[PDB]
């Protein structure tokens, strides 16, 4: 009787922004990005692409509640590079890497089907 | 600059009562120049040792070669180009207690206890060779195996 | 950051004055009466010890 | 039985049983649109206003402490000292 | 549900949980760290637990009282590694100093020469609000007095 709808795990509501940016005040050049209606997949991708960058000093995702489809990433960089630009370069490198994955998988399926 | 202790050590005992931790080795060591005695806790899997080995050890207050203190915070930039490049085992911790003369004993015998997050250091011997050691002072350990 | 291997600057007379001021200022039963004072050192005897 | 101010033998430290009722009564008074003695920093829950004007001890509440011999002592807010 | 907000103020000032931590029955806490949380506290303070930068990085955001100042690692070369006591040190706030013992502490260890350096990591020491020495258990993080 209190069961939530099953489509709320991936659909934003009315007037709900997907990405909310909050400026951290404890240290400098730090920000928190809040993303709704998703899970550990995208946050893990953003984080493990950000961790290869030497320019970042802090990149971390956290899901505050399993029942609330929402996760936050705290990113702090050095004083020559924006955290938002770091996240942009992270998703660009992720898109390039899995585009390479898509084309190598397509070539693998083509050679496996043609080789018999 | 800042090198409070500096000695070569030889290992003489390996787990005198048995190995209780999978990744921690406890070693008993004695020096050659200044007659010190040392009880060592190290990572076993990261940096394995055996009995009878020799290692060069430097106990300093900072990794800066000019003697200036560090910022106290970890960054993944300042670990090369310093005194830590000539050593393969770089620990950072703090002394929690100093035993020996206390108040009512002679100062010919002294001991220092250092905690690296759970790893334990006991450095005991002469008090004049243990100058500069005080309670709640941050400390750097530099260690290199020798042939 | 008290060093236990360095000489201090605390005189014992100041320590005794501080203990006496502590025991005078730590009251439970108030009043200048004899019954009030007797109850004051009866309530705080273990604390004073 | 009005006890004089120099004759008051009760404690000078306000305990939490007085604190809860004075905070609730003052926040209820603010909730019926009383004037607020101190400056407002955007707080909308009047219980928070009740604390942040209890800090400067500017709350017009007289506490009538009842002694067991049916005598009463009146203690003001600023005469009592905050402790937590 | 309180239907008057002065009763809500009474709930805030009296009936709230952190104001009712210590029982007046036996001057002890009534809530404590239990079950697999306590089991992983026991398994996490062990000396052989060497934990990477990525895992303590994962554990960092679940501390909302953190001051955004990460500690320097216990191991600096060749790989930056933390330990369990270093990251439990961030959880403990303020000035906390504490002496107890583990439930598997031998009685002959206290009068021996290893009473301040334990091979078994049994005596539990907390200094200046950061965890230094010992493995935690029901005696240190439970409902017992002096915890």
């Amino acid at each position: 009787m209190n069961a939530p709808p099953t489509f709320e795990s991936f659909l934003l509501y009315e007037g709900e922004k997907k990405i909310i940016k909050e400026l951290d005040t404890k240290v400098t050049n730090a920000a928190i990005f809040t993303i709704n209606k998703e899970d550990h997949t995208l946050g893990n991708m953003i984080r493990n692409q950000l961790l290869k960058d030497p320019n970042v000093l802090f990149a971390g995702y956290k899901v505050p509640h399993p029942l609330e489809h929402k996760f936050v990433i705290r990113i702090q960089t050095t004083a020559d590079y924006s955290p938002q630009e770091a996240f942009m370069n992270a998703i660009t490198d992720l898109l390039a890497e899995l585009s390479l994955f898509e084309e190598r998988f397509k070539d693998a399926i083509k050679e496996k089907k043609e080789g018999g | 600059a800042g090198v409070l202790f500096e000695d070569i050590f030889n290992v003489k005992d390996m787990d005198p009562e048995g190995k209780k931790f999978d990744r921690v080795s406890r070693l008993h060591c004695e020096s050659e120049s200044f007659k010190m005695d040392l009880i060592l806790d190290i990572n076993s899997w990261l940096y394995p040792m055996e009995l009878g080995d020799k290692f060069r050890l430097v106990l300093a207050t900072t990794l800066r070669e000019d003697g200036c203190p560090d910022s106290g915070e970890y960054n993944p930039m300042e670990h090369e180009g310093t005194r830590a490049d000539s050593f393969e085992y770089v620990m950072y911790g703090k002394i929690y207690r100093i035993e020996g003369d206390e108040a009512h004993n002679e100062a010919s015998r002294l001991s220092a206890y250092v905690s690296f997050g759970g790893l334990l250091m006991r450095l005991q011997g002469d008090a004049n060779n243990l100058h500069g050691f005080e309670v709640d002072q941050h400390m750097y350990l530099l260690m290199k195996r020798l042939a | 950051h008290i060093n236990k291997r360095l000489p201090t600057d605390l005189s014992p007379i100041r320590v005794i004055k501080g203990v006496k001021t502590l025991l005078e200022r730590c009251v439970i039963v108030t009043g200048n009466d004899r019954i009030s004072k007797q109850a004051n050192e009866n309530a705080t005897l273990l604390f004073q010890c | 039985g009005g006890v004089p101010k120099s004759k008051r033998i009760t404690t000078k430290y306000m305990t939490k049983y007085e604190r809860a009722r004075v905070l609730g009564t003052r926040a209820l008074q603010i909730a019926m649109c009383a004037p607020i003695m101190v400056e407002l920093d955007g707080e909308t829950d009047p219980l928070q206003i009740a604390m942040k004007e209890l800090k400067q001890k500017k709350i017009p509440i007289i506490i009538r402490r009842y002694l067991p011999d049916h005598s009463y002592e009146d203690w003001s807010i600023d005469e009592l000292i905050m402790v937590d | 549900v309180p239907q008057s907000m002065e009763t809500r103020a009474e709930v805030e000032n009296i009936h709230i949980t952190p104001r009712q931590i210590i029982t007046p029955q036996a001057n002890k806490p009534v809530m404590g760290i239990v079950q697999d949380t306590l089991t992983a506290v026991r398994k996490m303070t062990k000396r052989d637990v060497f934990i990477t930068r990525e895992q303590v990085m994962n554990l960092l955001m679940f501390l909302p009282t953190w001051d955004a100042k990460m500690p320097q690692p216990c191991i600096l070369k060749p790989r930056p590694l933390w330990t369990g006591k270093q990251i439990f040190s961030l959880i403990i706030p303020g000035n906390v100093n504490m002496i107890r013992t583990h439930s598997t502490h031998p009685d002959e260890e206290d009068e021996g020469p290893y009473k301040w350096i334990s091979p078994g990591d049994t005596k539990v020491m907390v200094e200046h609000g950061e965890l230094i020495m010992g493995i935690l258990c029901k005696k240190s993080l439970g409902t017992s007095a002096g915890s």
